[PDB]
């Protein structure tokens, strides 16, 4: 009964991959003020 | 209105920043973002246009202000 | 009997995420009287 919820707890899988979300947004060149 | 009483413009390079007044021409300095030291001589040219030299391109014509633009109107579908 | 209706209670689950129903809204500039 203590356990949490509904003792239907889940295992978050993955396909192997680590994942870099800056390839593509760290290209872009300071055209303004630098605000 | 068809051109504005007070106007403020930064330029793009960060350096100057200028206010348009009626018929003078403000000039000031921003050499940091956020400070406005006094002593500094500010510049006043009369160029001499009359009212402020300043045209506003309205996206939409509305009778109660609210101009918006065509990316701000469809920010939740995209 | 005591417990509430059938018995039949659920779980909320959720998919990870928090949520911000703020994000578009707060970019409207007021060009009114203030009302």
């Amino acid at each position: 009964r203590f356990k949490r919820s509904g003792g239907l707890m889940t295992v978050s899988t993955s396909r192997g991959e680590e994942g870099r979300p800056w390839a593509g947004k760290t290209a872009y060149i300071r055209y303004g003020d630098g605000l | 209105d068809e051109y504005p009483k007070y106007a403020l413009e930064l330029a793009n390079n960060g350096k100057t920043v200028r206010l348009y007044t009626d018929t003078d021409y403000y000039e000031l300095r921003m050499p940091s973002p956020g400070n406005f030291p006094n002593e500094q001589v500010i510049k006043k040219v009369h160029h001499g246009v009359g009212v402020c030299p300043f045209v506003r391109y309205v996206n939409m014509m509305d009778l109660d202000g609210f101009t918006m633009g065509e990316v701000e109107y469809l920010v939740p579908v995209a």
